C-alpha cells in the first residue's frame, strides 16, 4: 500500500549507487557490472542478494517479504528500464528472439500513453530475474508451510523425489493474421491457454471481418520448465509422522541442478493453481535460487574422555537398547553405522557398498531392529522391503488426473542416497526385484532397451537384507546346495552372511524375561551411570567425531597380508559348508575403514591388525 | 447492497458484556491467564467454557445457544479488542481471532442419528467416529486485485474478479490476499450406540484453520459449531470452532463381591459363559474369554513400543462350531464391529474414492481399542492379505495415493476363521500351508487351533445330548460389566512372581526333543496379564499365570 | 498462478465476399494532407498550413471539406465517394482527427486532449426536385432546397452506451449537439395546385442553429428513415433581349391590369392598383442607421355583392406566391410566427407563420378580421418593421417578416373605425 | 452516489498535492489566513483562485478542469483534512467542507450561446442575466431510519425507506438526518452580445447551501460548477459551486 514509483526510484538508486570491495580489494561495481552484461546480453539470470538490500533498507526487505511476485515484477521492470541507457552499439544477433526484438523496436520507432497499443513487459524482456532469501529468515519445515504462508517468500528443504526432463513452456504466444499484418500478442500466465481465433488488431476492429489468424512459433518467448516433488528430511520428520511432498517449479537458468536424491535448498514465492463445491487450489513453489556450499571449496584432554575409550564399548551401549542381547552381531551394525562416505577420490564408489545379509526373520524377533536401524541413523530414509507393488521402483506410462506426462520417478534405492538401504521380505521378492539387487553389485552399469527404462541408478546407499527361512528352519543334516533350492552363487556375491539358530541354552533365555521389563519401566535406560542427556544431542556426537577426518595407515597393509597366508589354506582345507575366496580380500581391507579411524594415535598401529582379525574369527565358523 | 448499519444496540451490548465476562479481574483471572497462555504459545483460538457464560449472564448464554452466527462472530470481535488491550502488538499481526466452545450443553449434546433437522441453525455437539476424510486444500477468502493501468485496488469477500470497469487485466495482490486452509470430513454414531436395525446417518463436517490436522480418520471426535445449510432441497452442513479427542478408556459394588476367591473360582464359570450352546473346546473357550480382555494402553508418548494387539485364529472343519463362536463373541462384543469375507470397502484401506477426495477407513480402522470378528479368511484378496500384514507388526496403517499420504491408528486385535480350503482332516501336513494361508507369517499369530472331527465316540454321545437340553423350559449382562472394570486396571507384573513361570518356558521349548518357541515369551505376558484381569488384581498372582503356562502347553498339543 | 489473466495486446501494423475499406481509408488521408490548390502570382506557401490552425486556434472544431477540390483536382476520384458515403462518412470523419494531428503538433499544455473533428460537405450540382426522395434513391447523398418553418432548441442525445459490471452513468457518456427542423419546398417546384409537401430534419454538433426559420436555405444529406443533414448553405442572357420589348411598351400598365382581374366586377383603377402590388416598391436601404418601409399594401374593402366569392378561387390561381387556408388555418399554426408548448416537458415547438413563407412576396391573407386577438398584439408590429417579434418571457429572437400584405375579409359594418385605427393608416384606400 | 474505491493511489496522490498547495508555509500563507477568516466567520465554502493552482501545479489544474468529480472531491477532502490539522474541534463540528472556485479561465469562460454539449463533465463559467428562478426548498440528502423492532439503525444516500427488511415499522430519527437547502434558477445570454437571429439558450443552474440568497432574479451572476447530466428525457444541468455577483 504505497506509491510505486518512489519504490521503483529506491531501487533505481540502490541498484546504480552500491557497491562492494570485496572484489580483488577492489571496487567493481558489483551490479553495475551485471547491468552491463545484461545490456549486452552476456548474461541470462540476474541475482539480487536481499542481504545487501537490508544493508541499507531494511524495511524495504520486510516489505518484499510479505509479498513477493508483485516486488518481484516492479525489479523486473525497473530493470527493463534502466538497460537501453546502457546500450552501446548494434545487436550482434545472439539468436531469433534478439533479431526480432531489434526490428520490432525500430519498426515502432519507424512510425515516430495507449492502453492497448505497446508490448507486453514480459516480451521485450531476454533477462530473468530472481530473489535469494535473505539470512535473516530461519529455514522453515515443509509441515509448517500452510495456507497462512501464501504469497511469502519462504525457503524449505527436502530431498528429490521426482524430476521431469527439461521441457519448453511458452510465455507470450505469437500471432499473426493475413490481413493485418500486424503483430498479436497473448501472454501466458496459467499451464493452460485458448488459442484466439478473431484477431484484435485494430484494421479488423474498423472492418468486423472474419480475421482468421494462425499462431505460430517464430517471434514467441519460450522459457524452460520443469517439474520435481520434493520431500521432508527424514532427520527431522517425527517418529510419529510420515514425510510429506509439496510440488516445486523451477524456471529458466536454475534448471538443471536439482538430481534425484540430492539434498537442495529452494526459495520461491507460494502461489496458488487453478484447474479451471467451493473454490479449490493447489499450491507449489516457484523456485529462485537452488545454493551448493560456499565453504567447501579450497580438543583437549582435560575436559573430556571419549576418544581415548573404544566405541564398541560406549557407541553400542546406547544404540537399539531393547534388542535381547546378540551384541556381537550388533558390532557389525557399528561398521554399517560408519559406512563409507569417507572416500578418496579415486573412483571406488564400491566402499559405500555393503551388502549386508541376514537369514531368518522369527530369530529373537530380530525383525524389529530392522527398522529401527532406519530411524535412528542420520542421512538415512526409512525403506520397505515388499511395501507396495512393482510400480513403487520402476516407470510406467498409466492414465493421470492432476498431471504428469511421462514423468519419471525413483524406486526404493534412490530413496535413501548414500545411506542405509534396509529391505525386508528377501523371499517375497520376484526374480525380476532379485535381479535388481544383483544389478547393484555389477557396480550399477544399467543401460537398458526397454522403452520403460533407461536410467542409471545413483546406488551409493548400503544394502540390508534380512531374509526369512524357506518354510522350515536351517537343516543341520542337509548342508548348502541340496536344502536351499536357489543357486549359492546368487547368495555368494553377498559379502556378509549371517544366521541365528535358536539354540535350546536355558541360561540365556532367563535372561530375556527380566530384561523385557525394564524398557519404558524407568529412566535410567543407559545403566552405567550415563547422564540422561538430551535425546537430540546423542545424533550431533555422532557428526563431530565424522568431521575429524583420521588417516588409516598404509604400512599396516604389509603386515596383515602374512597373516592371510595361513588363513586360506584352513579354510578350503576344511571342505565343509563353510568356505572363502578372493571376496575376503575386499572384506579385510574394508574392516580396517572404521577400526583405523578410531585410533587418532599416527606414531604406531599395532592392535589394528589382532583387531582386524578378530572381526573375522565371530565371522568364520558362523556357520 | 454498500447499505451500512450505524452502531447496533445487541451488538454493542454483546460486546460490553463479553468483554466484562473476559475481563477477570475481581476473579483470580483464570480466562486471564489462559490468554497469556496462548499469546505465549502462539495460538489463536481461545476455548471457552459455556457452563461459565451460563453463570455470569443466563441470557448471554441461552441466546448464544439459540442464535449462532451473530453472536459468534460478536464474541470474537470482543475477543479481539480484550486481546489488544492486553497486547496490541499480538493483535496487529494477526487478521481475525476465533472462539472455541468447550463444556456440557444440556439439550444440545446429541448424537448424528438424534441430530435431526430440527437443531438448524444452533450450536450443537455431536459425538461419534471419523469416517472419510479429504487432503487439504488451501481455499480463498479475501483477494486483493491492483491494476496497474487505473490504480485502483478491489477487495472481495466471500466469478472470480478477472475484469475491471473496462475490461482492463487485473494481476491480483497475493502477499496482501488472505487464504485460510480447509477440510472436509464426515461422521456414524457408536457401533455400540446405533442400533442395526434401521440406516445410519451421515453429518457433513467442516475444519477451519487450525484443525485441519487435529482429528484423523479412524478416531473418535467431539465436534461442536454452527449448524447451516448451503443453498427448496438443501444439504446440511455443520461448520466446526472445536474439535477434541477422545482416548477409548452404579452395580461396581455388585461386581466386588463376585471377585472374591473365598467363595468360588470366577474363571472357570466365565470361561463356559460366552459359549452357552458348543459342547467341549472348553481350552478353547478360555483362550477367546482371553481375546477380549489384555491391557492396550502404554505410556507411549510420541512414539510406539510394544503392544498387546495379538490375536487369535480359528480353523477346523464346517459345522463344527468354527463359525458359530464368532457370532457368540459378536452379539456380547464390547467396541467391536463385525466385518466378513471379501469387505469390497477396503478391509484396512481408505482405497481413496473417486467419482466425488473421501477416504473411506475400514474395518480395522473403524474398530480401533476393539476386537474385529472376521469370517471366511481365505475369501479376502491377495492384496488385502499383503495388506493385512503390515497392521500387525508395526501396529499402524500405512496408505500411499496419489498425493494421499495418511496415518491411522491401529490399535486392534483379531479373530479370524477361515475353512481350511478343501482340506477335510489336515493332519498330514504342517497348518502353516496346509490351511490355505500361504505366508509363513501365520507365525505371528496368537494361537492356531485345529478342531478335527476325531473319532471320539465317547465325547460323541455328550454332543448329541447338549444340543437337545437347550431348550430352557426352566448372564450375558454380567460379562460386559467385568471387562469395564479391567479395563482401568493394570495388573503390573512383578519379575520375582514372573521368575517361576519363565523357568517352565524352556521346557515348553524341550518338548520336541522327546511351532515357533522364540515368540512364546509374548504370548505368555498377554495370557498371564489376562488372568490376573478376572480377578481385578494389581499384582500377578503365581496360580493366575500358572494356568496361562497349561493354556500354552495345550496350545501346541 | 492460474487465477490472473492478462489482456489481449496487439502491435502497430507494421509491414504491408466482403470487401476491404483500408484502402478507401488510406486515400481518404493521402488527399487530405497532400492536396494543395492555389496560384503563382500570389506566391506559394502551404495555405492550409495556418488557415487549419487558425480554424482550430478559433475552437472551430470542424472542418469544410469542398468536393470540387476533390472533383478539379482528379474527378475519377470524386465519383466514386458519392456512391456511398453514409457508411464510410464515419471513416472520413476519423481521417479528419489523424490531419489535425499534424498541424497541432506542439499543444500548449492544456490543450493536451484532441478534440473530435466534423466535416460538412457541399456540391454545386443543381438540386433536384422532391420528387427525387422516393425509396429508389434510398442511401445515397441528396440534394434538396426549401424554406424551414420549426425549429426546435438544443437538447441532448447519445451516442454511445456504457452499461455497469445499476444505474446507467450519464456522465461517463459524450452526448452530441442535436436540433430538429421542418423544412418546406420552395413554392416553385410544388405544383399549381397542391399541399406543400414537408420533411424533417436531424442536425449534428454543428449544424445546430445556424439557420433561422424563414431563410432560403439548401439542405445536403442523406435519406433514411428523415434526412441525415451533413450541410447546409445560406443564400444571399437571351431571355432578357425578348423582355426588353416587352418593358419598352409605352402602354404596357394597361393591358397587364385587364389580364390580372376579370371586367366582370371593379373598376379599372381598381385593377390598376394589383398590378402595383404584384411588381411591389423598393425597401430603400438607409447608409444610416434604420431602414425604410419601402413596400406598400392594399386592403380591399368595399360594399359586398360584388361577386367576391369568384376572387377567392381566382387570386389563388393567379398568386405567384401565397398560401390558400381552409377557414381558421390547421391545427395551431396561425397567421404570424408564434410559438407553442411541447406536450412532452414542454421543450420547444417552433411553429413558425405564414407571413414568414413569404418573405420577398405576398401572402393571401382571407377572412383577415377573423384572426385572434392574442396574435394581433405581434401583427401590428411585423406590418410595419417588416419583421416579426417574439413576445415570450426571454425570446428576443426576431424573425425577417418582409412579407407585404393582401388582407382580404369583410368590411367592418373616421367614422368607419371599430378597433383599430392604426392599422387603416398601413394599408390603402381600394375598393 | 456512496460508492467508493478502496485506498487509490491516484485519489492519494490528489489529497496529497492539494494538502501541499493548502499550507502556504513557503508563502505567507494567504490561504492560511483564509483558512483562519473561515474559521473565526462561520463560513464553510473556502474560494481558491485557479490561477494558484495552475502556478503550483499545471498537471493538478488540467486533471481538475478535464474530470471535475473526482478532482473536486478530493479537494474537499484535502480542506478538511487542513482545517481538522489546524482546529479539529472546527472541523467536528459540521460535517462536510465544500470549495468554490474563482479567477481566470482561459477557454473554459464561456457563454450559453457558446455552452454547447462539448463541455460535458467540465467546469465551466456562464455569464447572464438571470430570468426563471423557483422558491426555496429543503432537499434530503441522508436519511436515517431506526427500527424500534429489530434495535437497528439503517442510513441511506441519495424510494424513501418505509418497511424493514421483514416489514417491521421505521420510525425516522430526523435530527441525525441531513437536509439541505436547493433552488432552481436559469439563464440567458447577455441581451447586447447575443445575436438576435438565433434563438436563445436557456441552461438550467441548481445551486446548493449557502447559494440560495446570494443570487435572485433579475441580477448579473457569474457561475461556476460541475455540468453533469441526469439520466427518456435528456436535460443538461448545472451543479454549481461559487456564485457572484455583477453589476460592477
Amino acid at each position: 500500500l504505497k506509491d510505486y514509483a518512489l519504490e521503483k526510484e529506491k531501487v533505481k538508486k540502490f541498484l546504480q549507487e552500491f557497491y562492494q570491495d570485496d572484489e580483488l580489494g577492489k571496487k567493481q561495481f558489483k551490479y553495475g557490472n551485471q547491468l552491463v552484461r545484461l545490456a549486452h546480453r552476456e548474461q541470462v539470470a540476474l541475482y539480487v542478494d536481499l542481504d545487501d538490500v537490508a544493508e541499507d533498507d531494511p524495511e524495504l526487505v520486510d516489505s518484499i517479504c510479505e509479498n513477493a511476485r508483485r516486488y518481484a515484477k516492479l525489479f523486473a521492470d525497473a530493470v527493463q528500464e534502466l538497460l537501453p541507457q546502457y546500450k552501446e552499439r548494434e545487436v550482434v544477433n545472439k539468436d531469433v528472439l534478439d533479431v526480432y526484438i531489434e526490428h520490432r523496436l525500430m519498426m515502432e520507432q519507424r512510425s515516430r500513453r495507449s492502453p492497448q497499443n505497446q508490448y507486453p513487459a514480459e516480451l521485450m524482456r531476454r533477462f530473468e530475474l530472481y530473489f535469494q532469501g535473505p539470512s535473516s529468515n530461519k529455514p522453515r519445515v515443509i509441515r509448517e508451510v500452510r495456507a497462512d504462508s501464501v504469497g511469502k517468500l519462504v525457503t524449505v528443504r527436502g530431498i528429490v523425489t521426482r524430476v521431469s526432463e527439461v521441457k519448453p513452456k511458452m510465455v507470450v504466444a505469437t500471432y499473426t493474421c493475413d490481413q493485418c499484418g500486424a503483430e498479436t500478442y497473448q501472454p501466458i500466465q496459467s499451464p493452460t491457454f485458448m488459442p484466439l481465433i478473431m484477431c484484435p488488431s485494430q484494421e479488423c476492429q474498423t472492418n468486423r471481418s472474419g480475421g482468421r489468424l494462425y499462431l505460430q512459433t517464430r517471434g514467441s518467448r519460450f522459457i524452460k520448465f520443469q517439474e520435481m516433488k520434493m520431500q521432508e528430511h527424514s532427520d527431522q520428520v517425527p517418529v510419529g509422522n510420515i514425510p510429506r511432498s509439496i510440488t516445486v517449479l523451477v524456471e529458466g537458468e536454475n534448471t538443471r541442478i536439482a538430481q534425484p536424491g540430492d539434498h537442495v535448498s529452494v526459495t520461491g514465492i507460494f502461489l496458488p493453481i487453478l484447474r479451471t463445491q467451493g473454490l479449490l487450489s493447489e499450491t507449489y513453489l516457484e523456485a529462485h535460487r537452488i545454493v551448493k556450499m560456499n565453504k567447501s571449496e579450497d580438543t583437549r584432554e582435560e575436559l573430556r574422555q571419549i576418544a581415548e575409550e573404544d566405541f564398541y564399548e560406549k557407541l553400542a551401549a546406547s544404540i537399539a537398547p531393547e534388542i535381547y542381547g546378540h551384541e556381537d552381531v550388533k558390532k557389525a551394525l557399528l561398521l554399517l553405522l560408519v559406512g563409507g562416505v569417507d572416500q578418496s577420490p579415486r573412483g571406488m564408489k564400491i566402499r559405500g557398498n555393503i551388502n549386508i545379509c541376514l537369514m531368518g526373520d522369527p530369530g529373537v524377533a530380530k525383525s524389529q531392529l530392522l527398522s529401527y536401524i532406519d530411524r535412528l541413523a542420520p542421512r538415512s530414509q526409512y525403506t520397505t522391503g515388499r511395501g507396495s507393488s512393482g510400480v513403487g521402483l520402476t516407470a510406467a506410462v498409466l492414465r493421470d488426473s492432476v498431471s504428469g506426462e511421462l514423468t519419471l520417478e525413483g524406486g526404493a534405492l534412490v530413496l535413501a542416497d548414500q545411506g542405509v538401504c534396509c529391505i525386508d521380505e528377501f523371499d517375497k521378492m520376484a526374480e525380476a526385484d532379485r535381479t535388481a539387487i544383483h544389478e547393484v553389485m555389477e557396480q550399477q552399469t544399467i543401460s537398458i532397451a526397454k522403452a520403460g527404462i533407461l536410467t542409471t541408478l545413483n546406488a551409493r546407499c548400503s544394502i540390508l537384507a534380512a531374509a526369512n527361512p524357506a518354510y522350515g528352519r536351517y537343516n543341520p543334516r542337509r548342508s548348502l546346495e541340496q536344502n536351499i533350492q536357489l543357486p549359492a552363487a546368487l547368495l555368494s556375491r553377498f559379502d556378509l552372511l549371517w544366521l541365528i539358530q535358536d539354540r535350546p541354552d536355558r541360561d540365556n533365555d532367563l535372561r530375556l524375561a527380566q530384561h523385557i521389563t525394564y524398557v519404558h519401566q524407568h529412566s535410567r535406560q543407559p545403566p552405567s551411570q550415563f547422564e540422561p542427556l538430551d535425546m537430540k544431542l546423542m545424533r550431533r556426537y555422532i557428526a563431530m567425531c565424522r568431521e575429524k577426518q583420521p588417516m588409516v595407515p598404509e604400512s599396516l597393509a604389509d603386515y596383515i597380508t602374512a597373516a592371510y597366508v595361513e588363513m586360506r589354506r584352513e579354510a578350503w582345507a576344511s571342505k565343509d559348508a563353510t568356505y572363502t575366496s578372493a571376496r575376503t580380500l575386499l572384506a579385510i581391507l574394508r574392516l580396517s575403514t572404521a577400526l583405523a579411524r578410531l585410533r587418532m594415535v599416527d606414531v604406531v598401529e599395532k592392535e589394528d591388525v589382532n583387531e582386524a582379525i578378530r572381526l573375522m574369527e565371530m565371522s568364520k565358523d558362523s556357520l | 447492497a454498500g447499505t451500512v448499519v450505524l452502531d447496533d444496540v445487541e451488538l454493542r451490548e454483546a460486546q460490553r458484556d463479553y468483554l466484562d465476562f473476559l475481563d477477570d479481574e475481581e476473579d483470580q483471572g483464570i480466562y486471564q491467564s489462559k490468554v497469556r497462555e496462548l499469546i505465549s504459545d502462539n495460538q489463536y483460538r481461545l476455548i471457552v467454557n459455556v457452563n461459565d457464560l451460563r453463570r455470569k449472564n443466563e441470557k448471554r448464554a441461552n441466546r448464544l445457544l439459540n442464535n449462532a452466527f451473530e453472536e459468534l462472530v460478536a464474541f470474537q470481535r470482543a475477543l479481539k479488542d480484550f486481546v489488544a488491550s492486553i497486547d496490541a502488538t499480538y493483535a496487529k499481526q494477526y487478521e481475525e481471532f476465533y472462539v472455541g466452545l468447550e463444556g456440557s450443553f444440556g439439550s444440545k449434546h446429541v448424537s448424528p442419528r438424534t441430530l435431526t433437522s430440527c437443531f438448524l441453525s444452533c450450536v450443537v455437539c455431536v459425538e461419534g467416529i471419523v469416517t472419510k476424510c479429504s487432503l487439504v486444500r488451501p481455499k480463498v477468502v479475501r483477494s486483493v486485485h491492483y491494476c496497474p493501468a487505473t490504480k485502483k485496488t478491489i477487495e472481495r469477500r466471500y466469478v472470480y474478479p478477472t475484469k475491471d470497469e473496462e475490461n482492463n487485466p487485473l494481476e491480483t495482490e497475493y502477499g496482501l490476499s488472505v487464504y485460510k486452509d480447509h477440510q472436509t470430513i464426515t461422521i456414524q454414531e457408536m457401533p455400540e450406540k446405533a442400533p442395526a436395525g434401521q440406516l445410519p446417518r451421515s453429518v457433513d463436517v467442516i475444519l477451519d484453520d487450525d484443525l485441519v490436522d487435529k482429528a484423523k480418520p479412524g478416531d473418535r471426535v467431539q465436534v461442536v459449531g454452527t449448524y447451516r445449510c448451503l443453498p427448496g432441497t438443501f444439504r446440511t452442513v455443520l461448520i466446526a470452532c472445536n474439535v477434541k479427542q477422545m482416548s477409548k478408556d452404579e452395580d461396581i459394588a455388585k461386581i466386588k463381591k463376585f471377585s472374591k476367591t473365598r467363595s468360588k473360582d470366577i474363571f472357570d464359570q466365565l470361561a463356559k459363559s460366552l459359549a452357552p450352546s458348543i459342547h467341549g473346546h472348553d481350552y478353547v473357550k478360555k483362550a477367546i474369554l482371553c481375546l477380549l480382555l489384555g491391557g492396550v494402553e502404554r505410556d507411549l508418548e510420541n512414539g510406539s513400543h510394544i503392544r498387546g494387539d495379538i490375536n487369535i485364529l480359528l480353523i477346523g472343519d464346517p459345522s463344527v462350531a468354527k463359525s458359530q463362536l464368532l457370532r457368540y463373541v459378536l452379539c456380547t462384543a464390547p467396541r467391536a464391529i463385525p466385518t466378513t469375507g471379501r469387505g469390497s470397502s477396503g478391509v484396512g484401506l481408505t482405497a481413496a474414492v473417486t467419482t466425488d477426495r473421501r477416504l473411506e477407513a475400514g474395518a480395522m480402522v473403524l474398530a480401533d481399542r476393539g476386537v474385529v470378528c472376521i469370517d471366511e479368511f481365505d475369501k479376502m484378496s491377495d492384496m488385502d492379505r499383503t495388506a493385512i500384514h503390515e497392521v500387525m507388526e508395526q501396529g499402524r496403517v500405512t496408505i500411499a495415493k496419489a498425493g494421499i499420504h495418511a496415518r491411522l491408528n491401529a490399535r486392534c486385535s483379531v479373530l479370524a476363521a477361515a475353512n481350511p480350503v478343501y482340506g477335510r482332516y489336515d493332519q498330514y501336513k504342517t497348518p502353516m500351508e496346509n490351511i490355505g494361508l500361504q505366508d509363513s507369517l501365520l507365525s505371528r499369530f496368537d494361537l492356531l487351533f485345529i478342531m478335527l472331527d476325531q473319532m471320539d465316540p465317547e465325547q460323541d454321545r455328550e454332543i448329541s445330548d447338549h444340543v437337545l437340553r437347550m431348550h430352557r423350559y426352566r448372564s450375558a449382562a454380567f460379562m460386559k460389566k467385568y471387562i469395564h472394570v479391567a479395563k482401568i486396571i493394570k495388573p503390573v507384573l512383578t519379575q520375582e512372581s514372573a521368575t517361576y513361570i519363565a523357568e517352565e518356558y524352556s521346557r515348553l521349548r524341550s518338548q520336541d526333543s522327546m511351532p515357533v518357541t522364540a515368540r512364546t515369551l509374548e504370548t505368555l505376558i498377554r495370557l498371564a496379564t489376562a488372568h490376573a484381569k478376572a480377578r481385578m488384581s494389581k499384582t500377578v498372582d503365581l496360580q493366575d499365570a500358572e494356568e496361562a503356562v497349561e493354556l500354552v502347553q495345550y496350545a501346541y498339543f | 498462478s492460474g487465477f490472473d489473466d492478462p489482456g489481449i495486446f496487439y502491435s502497430d501494423s507494421f509491414g504491408g465476399g466482403q470487401a476491404r475499406k483500408s484502402q478507401l481509408q488510406r486515400r481518404f488521408k493521402e488527399f487530405l494532407r497532400q492536396y494543395r490548390v492555389g496560384t503563382d502570382r500570389t506566391g506559394f506557401t502551404f495555405k492550409y498550413r495556418d488557415e487549419l490552425k487558425r480554424h482550430y486556434n478559433l475552437g472551430e472544431y470542424w472542418i469544410e471539406v469542398e468536393m470540387e477540390d476533390l472533383a478539379s483536382f482528379d474527378e475519377d476520384l470524386a465519383d466514386y465517394l458519392y456512391k456511398q458515403p453514409a457508411e464510410h462518412l464515419q471513416l472520413l470523419e476519423e481521417a479528419a482527427k489523424e490531419v489535425a494531428d499534424e498541424v497541432t503538433r506542439p499543444r500548449p499544455s492544456g490543450e493536451e486532449v484532441l478534440q473530435d473533428i466534423q466535416v460538412m460537405l457541399k456540391s454545386d450540382a443543381s438540386p433536384s426536385s422532391i420528387r427525387s426522395l422516393k425509396s429508389d434513391m434510398m442511401s445515397h447523398l441528396v440534394k434538396i432546397p426549401g424554406i424551414i418553418i420549426a425549429a426546435s432548441a438544443v437538447r441532448a442525445k447519445a451516442t454511445r452506451i456504457s452499461i455497469q459490471c445499476y444505474f446507467i452513468m450519464p456522465d461517463k457518456c459524450k452526448c452530441v449537439d442535436f436540433q430538429t427542423l421542418k423544412l418546406q419546398e420552395l413554392p416553385d417546384a410544388v405544383p399549381h395546385g397542391e399541399m406543400p409537401r414537408h420533411m424533417q430534419l436531424y442536425c449534428d454538433r454543428y449544424l445546430c442553429d445556424k439557420v433561422v426559420p424563414g431563410n432560403r436555405v439548401t439542405i445536403m444529406g442523406i435519406y433514411s428513415i428523415y434526412i441525415r443533414v451533413l450541410g447546409i448553405q445560406v443564400d444571399t442572357p437571351q431571355e432578357e433581349e425578348e423582355f426588353r420589348r416587352l418593358a419598352a411598351l409605352p402602354n404596357v400598365y394597361e393591358v397587364i391590369s385587364k389580364s390580372i382581374a376579370p371586367s366582370i366586377f371593379g373598376g379599372t383603377d381598381m385593377k390598376k392598383a394589383i398590378a402595383c402590388l404584384l411588381f411591389g416598391g423598393s425597401r430603400k436601404r438607409l447608409p444610416d442607421g434604420l431602414t425604410r418601409r419601402g413596400d406598400i399594401n392594399l386592403l380591399m374593402l368595399g360594399d359586398p355583392g360584388t361577386a367576391k366569392s369568384q376572387l377567392l378561387k381566382f387570386v389563388e390561381k393567379c398568386s405567384p406566391i401565397g398560401v390558400y387556408t381552409s377557414g381558421k388555418g390547421s391545427s395551431a399554426a396561425g397567421l404570424t410566427a408564434s410559438v407553442m408548448r411541447d406536450p412532452s416537458s414542454r421543450n420547444f415547438i417552433m411553429e413558425g407563420g405564414a407571413m414568414v413563407l413569404a418573405d420577398g412576396g405576398v401572402v393571401c391573407i382571407d377572412e383577415f378580421d377573423k384572426m385572434r386577438e392574442d396574435d394581433r398584439v405581434a401583427i401590428h408590429e411585423a406590418m410595419e418593421q417588416q419583421t416579426i417579434s417574439i413576445a415570450k418571457a426571454g425570446i428576443t429572437t426576431t424573425l425577417n417578416s418582409r412579407c407585404s400584405v393582401l388582407a382580404a375579409a369583410n368590411s367592418v359594418f373616421e367614422d368607419n373605425i371599430d378597433f383599430m385605427p392604426t392599422i387603416l393608416s398601413r394599408f390603402d384606400m381600394i375598393f
